[PDB]
């Protein structure tokens, strides 16, 4: 939509660059790829949570015959399901579908209205209301 | 990888292991698994020498 | 501002006082084993070049 | 030479090693030659 | 003490006993008695997995030596004295392929008819003692127990034991000439003395 020609208070924050993330860490993450990907080699780490657990049936259905490389379906599912933050310096904004593009929607004299295509979650929308 | 076993020792095993369990329930037959095993112990018995 | 010579002038002696008043009531071990590196330097030789 | 703790794949060994190649009178090192 | 550790037992155990215990990254010198501890655990579990084969149904037929057969099925696989990783790996296969359950600690062997793991162990102190000190470490168990001790008299779960008697009686009589050779020793109470210390490791740089 328009762009609004205006004064950007671009305030250095940390925000979340990944937008897929299941609010896993890395190492959190890692163990939910094994079990997926690598079942026999997890060691003594069980998966108690139940978030995990439903990640990880889910997930095995999709990727049963892939044939591109096991380390690439484990980098896959690195990126879907870890989280991942930036200090970066941003006005209005703060979801992770409006940060990744934060070079498209944010300047230093303007700004650019814009909404994403995806289906928007409605605790993002009432926070905002 | 992590571990204390030397190469050729964890090897074996796991392919040890993998044949006693693909005889149990999967597509080794018993000739396969006698014909790993065998090689297994020979390598294992290189190995000693 | 900016540090004139600020390598040069950077004692590992004091570095390693540093290190240990850092690691004070903490396990002999990791007291030494932090202690180890400062002690290094401050025996430490540089080879001249290539010639 | 002998300083085979740093097979263990920890940090701590390797460093173990290290300090215990000085205590020793004679290292053995290999120079290629043609 | 290492003398007669070293003489006594065959060289695989000795030699698994530096391996485990290195694993760890404990050294022999400062810490002599554990050494000795983990050979009698390791040689215990081989002589409780050792003169057992499996038929095409299960109650083990003995056998004096293995006969050159297709039947090199054996009834327990060994995971004592294996690498942590291949260990749990091992672990891993077997519940996936069994669908049994995962224990939280490291099991010692494992059964397929009954279809579970043991975890043998070896004390000093008396049983009723060291048997409820594994019980409630091991909590929520499946996992069959069988702990004995040098004097001669072992325990375990539903009064549940595992093989024949003759067995048992082979591993009595080698641990009671253990511990009639310690008597002669001298070492036996020098063993005796840090079995508490045994829980723990200290690092020492």
């Amino acid at each position: 939509g328009p762009v609004h020609f205006r004064n950007q208070v671009k305030i250095r924050r940390r925000v979340d660059i990944n937008p897929g993330h299941a609010d896993l860490s890395a190492k959190e993450a890692q163990d939910v790829i094994m079990e997926v990907v690598f079942p026999n080699e997890v060691g003594a780490r069980i998966l108690t949570s139940e978030s995990q657990l439903t990640i990880t049936k889910e997930k095995k259905e999709e990727l049963q015959d892939c044939k591109i490389s096991p380390l690439m379906v484990a980098y896959m599912l690195e990126r879907e399901l870890v989280r991942k933050t930036r200090f970066l310096p941003v006005a209005g904004g703060t979801s992770s579908v409006y940060i990744e593009v934060l070079h498209l929607t944010q300047g230093t004299c303007w700004e650019q209205m814009y909404t994403p295509g995806g289906e928007v979650r409605n605790d993002d929308v009432d926070q905002s209301l | 990888p992590v571990g204390i076993s030397s190469m050729v020792e964890a090897m074996v095993s796991r392919a040890r292991i993998d044949a006693r369990i693909d005889f149990e329930s999967g597509r080794i037959k018993k000739e396969e698994f006698a014909e790993i095993m065998k090689i297994c112990s020979t390598i294992e018995e290189l190995r000693r020498q | 501002g900016d540090n004139t010579k600020w390598n040069e002038n950077q004692n590992p002696r004091m570095f390693l006082a540093m290190i240990t008043y850092i690691t004070r009531n903490q396990p002999e071990w990791f007291r030494n084993v932090l202690s180890i590196a400062p002690i290094m330097f401050s025996n430490k030789m540089a080879r001249l070049g290539k010639g | 030479n002998g300083l085979t703790a740093n097979e263990s794949g920890r940090l701590i060994d390797f460093l173990k090693d290290v300090m215990e190649s000085m205590d020793k009178e004679e290292m053995e090192i290999t120079t290629h030659f043609q | 003490m290492e003398d007669f550790v070293r003489q006594c037992f065959n060289p695989m155990i000795v030699e698994l006993a530096e391996k485990a215990m290195k694993e760890y990254g404990e050294d022999l010198k400062i810490e002599t008695n554990k050494f000795a501890a983990i050979c009698t655990h390791l040689e215990v579990c081989f002589m409780y997995s050792d003169f057992h084969f499996i038929n095409e149904r299960g109650e083990s037929i003995i056998v004096e030596s293995g006969d050159p057969n297709a039947l090199l099925k054996h009834r327990f696989e060994i995971i004592e004295g294996r690498d942590r990783t291949m260990a749990w790996t091992v672990v891993n296969s077997i519940c996936n392929t069994t669908g049994a359950e995962k224990p939280k600690f490291l099991p010692d062997l494992y059964d397929y008819k009954e279809n579970r793991f043991i975890e043998i162990g070896v004390t000093r102190r008396e049983v009723h003692i060291y048997y409820l000190e594994k019980a409630n470490k091991i909590k929520s168990e499946k996992t069959h127990i069988h702990i004995f001790s040098f004097t001669g008299e072992e325990m375990a779960t539903k009064a549940d034991y595992t093989l024949d008697e003759e067995s048992r009686a082979r591993i009595k009589t080698r641990l009671f000439t253990i511990r009639q050779e310690m008597a002669s020793r001298g070492l036996w109470d020098s063993f005796r003395q840090s079995e508490r210390g045994e829980e723990t490791i200290e690092e020492r740089f």
